[PDB]
C-alpha cells in the first residue's frame, strides 16, 4: 500500500533561484531531448520527502517514481508543469526501503534546453 | 513536531522564510542526491 504524495506551489520564484544560486551547483541544466533522473535514497530515520524545483525559461517534463529494495511505482505521472512561472513543490510518505527517482523530462524539446532549479529536503 | 504536520504546514503555507525555520528548528533535513543520471 502506498500513500498518494502531496503537491502544491508558491507565487516567488525569485526568491526560491536566489537561494539555489546560493547554497551549491543544484542547477540542472537539461539539454535537447534529456531526460535528468535524480536519485535520491530514503532514510531509515526519515518518514517524508520534500521536493521543490523551478525552471528559467520553459516548462518541462516532471514526475516521480519510488524504486524499491526492480519494481517501480508511479508516484507523480511524469507530465508537463510550467515552473517558469512559479515554483512547484510537493511531498511524499516513505512506502518502504528504497530509492526515489525524480524525473526531469525534456524530450519534448527540440531545440530547446532547461535550466533547472531543485532542492530537496527529508524529515526526522 | 511530527512529519505528516510539518507537511501540512508547508503544504499551506510556504516560503523561503517558513523553508529556514523548518530547517533551522531541525524539523527538515537538506539533502544532495547521491547521482544523477542523464540520457536521451
Amino acid at each position: 500500500v502506498i500513500a498518494a504524495p502531496s503537491m502544491w506551489t508558491r507565487p516567488q520564484i525569485k526568491d526560491f533561484k536566489e537561494k539555489i544560486q546560493q547554497d551549491a551547483d543544484s542547477v540542472i541544466t537539461v539539454g535537447r531531448g534529456e531526460v535528468v533522473t535524480v536519485r535520491v535514497p530514503t532514510h531509515e530515520e526519515g518518514s517524508y520527502l520534500f521536493w521543490e524545483f523551478a525552471t528559467d525559461n520553459y516548462d518541462i517534463g516532471f514526475g516521480v517514481y519510488f524504486e524499491w529494495t526492480p519494481l517501480l511505482d508511479e508516484i507523480v505521472p511524469v507530465y508537463r508543469r510550467d515552473c517558469h512561472e512559479e515554483v512547484y513543490a510537493g511531498s511524499h510518505q516513505y512506502p518502504g526501503r528504497g530509492v526515489y527517482l525524480l524525473k526531469f523530462d525534456n524530450s519534448y524539446s527540440l531545440w530547446r534546453s532547461k535550466s533547472v532549479y531543485y532542492r530537496v529536503y527529508y524529515t526526522r | 513536531p511530527a512529519p505528516d504536520a510539518i507537511g501540512d504546514l508547508l503544504a499551506s503555507v510556504d516560503s523561503e522564510e517558513v523553508r529556514q525555520y523548518c530547517r533551522e528548528q531541525g524539523w527538515i533535513i537538506p539533502e544532495t542526491p547521491t547521482n544523477v543520471e542523464r540520457h536521451l
